[PDB]
């Protein structure tokens, strides 16, 4: 086995794995978006977390967080 | 009061921790001193004390607890003044005091504490003092040391062609195994509680049993942090560990930032409830990493085997697409996912678990909720940081490179 070479295979398949997966990671950002516009839809609808989430209890307490 | 004395903003003053321990450890003052010990009675533990008056008392601890739920003023007053008692030496032994340490751990040893936790009919607090007791005096220690759940430096031949979750295990499982026999019992005792805890509805229902599974969560992630959990046995532990938090003598000494990426180079009235699933939390983050470093082993095996079969023309193709099938899409990961529900439950969890009170389990459940959905860019990121070395000496020497380079 040759040190360069191997270097410079690895450094091919990085690239290429990289440029592979870019639009999968913005789809899971986007989903991630999602779910974040409707926080309840994951809980069950008689649970109280449901509907602190569908009047905005979760997003409420995330923005009272970031700052 | 010498308890609080010990230990100032949760973190153990050397010298006043010295005193302390000297003072009581001393042959003087050993009446105030109970003294524990083990009988064939199999066998059994049994306190001995030396009353103010000057009168030795003797009884077993399993007949205090009996006579303290009977109401017997005396009997409650003693296993009280144990609890404080233990409570004390705990704070003697915090941050690795060796000097009480070693006195303590011969007075104690890990079958006696072992042999109290496991046994029920004991008070729900005396067994959790009995858990933090053997939390630092016995698991703490010289031998016991801290892991990295991510490497970044790889030996080129030693990386096998195919990888598997039980070749993972087996990689360190010799080390592990050794290791772990004194453990063992411990580790055992701690997965049946946590899977009594889960099994019943309502878990943070009985303010002494939520201090004992806080101090049962904070055992397993001491003992997961060392290292004394295998990836198989971590994986069946979070589905237990996220049922726990599924939606229907206290230490906060902080470590470095558990919900941080690995890199190449570098008093709420419920507070208890909180802090077992901030340190459950930190527990699945732990296994994440796992996760991803077994993501890791199995990108560079298929890249090396791919390497040594056209060099004994790459097919990117076919590594792209190996490459994707880690991250979920397809079945063949579904054992590294931690839930059973594609996500669902930890999603739920996350959400149920961001808007806490407690500060730091918001902290902790929003950037474990950012990190869910950065896999691919993680992993992705990951791979880049990681670096190969054909020759062990190489490694020698990025090791002392590393040391060297740190300590400046």
């Amino acid at each position: 086995w040759d040190y360069k070479n191997i270097i410079e295979k690895l450094q091919d398949i990085i690239t290429a794995l990289e440029e592979r997966l870019k639009p999968l990671v913005q789809a899971e950002l986007s989903v991630l978006v999602d779910v974040l516009h409707w926080p309840e839809l994951l809980f069950l609808e008689g649970s109280e977390a449901y509907q602190r989430c569908e009047s905005g209890g979760f997003l409420s307490k995330l923005i009272q967080h970031t700052k | 009061y010498l308890s609080d004395l010990c230990v100032s903003n949760h973190i153990a003053i050397p010298v006043t921790q010295e005193l302390i321990c000297k003072c009581v450890l001393d042959p003087k003052n050993s009446d105030i001193l109970i003294r524990t010990e083990l009988r064939p009675v199999e066998e059994e533990v049994w306190l001995t004390w030396t009353d103010k008056n000057n009168e030795h008392h003797e009884k077993s601890v399993r007949q205090l607890a009996q006579e303290a739920r009977a109401g017997n003023a005396h009997d409650e007053n003693v296993l009280s003044y144990y609890r404080y008692q233990l409570k004390l030496f705990a704070r003697m032994c915090l941050d690795r005091q060796y000097l009480a340490i070693d006195e303590i751990s011969q007075q104690l040893g890990v079958d006696l504490i072992f042999l109290c936790m496991a046994d029920e009919m004991l008070p729900f607090d005396l067994r959790a003092s009995f858990c933090h007791l053997m939390l630092h005096v016995h698991v703490d220690r010289d031998p016991q040391e801290l892991v990295t759940p991510v490497k970044f430096a790889r030996l080129w031949t030693e990386i096998p062609t195919a990888i598997t979750i039980k070749d993972y295990d087996s990689n360190l499982n010799a080390s592990r195994d050794d290791k772990k026999n004194k453990f063992a019992n411990t580790m055992e005792f701690v997965e049946d509680y946590l899977n009594n805890v889960v099994s019943e509805a309502v878990p943070f229902a009985n303010e002494e049993k939520n201090k004992l599974t806080f101090e049962v969560v904070s055992l397993a992630h001491n003992l997961i942090y060392f290292g004394f959990y295998s990836f198989s046995e971590l994986l069946r532990l979070t589905r237990t560990l996220l049922g726990i938090i599924d939606c229907v003598t206290m230490v906060l000494s902080r470590k470095q930032s558990v919900f941080s990426a690995p890199s190449l180079s570098a008093e709420n009235e419920d507070i208890v409830v909180m802090e077992t699933k901030l340190k459950i939390l930190e527990i699945l983050q732990f296994i994440l990493n796992v996760r991803l470093d077994y993501r890791i082993s199995y990108l560079l095996s298929v890249f090396k085997k791919e390497f040594v079969e056209v060099f004994p023309n790459m097919n990117l193709d076919r590594i792209g697409e190996q490459a994707e099938a880690m991250f979920g899409v397809g079945k063949t990961s579904s054992m590294l996912e931690v839930d059973d529900e594609g996500g669902r439950m930890f999603l739920r969890v996350l959400i149920h678990l961001t808007m806490h009170d407690y500060a730091p389990l918001v902290s902790g459940a929003l950037q474990l909720l950012f990190k869910h959905f950065s896999q691919r860019q993680e992993a992705m990121h990951t791979f880049k940081q990681v670096q190969l070395l054909i020759s062990a000496q190489d490694v020698e020497n990025y090791k002392v490179i590393k040391s060297e380079l740190d300590r400046l």
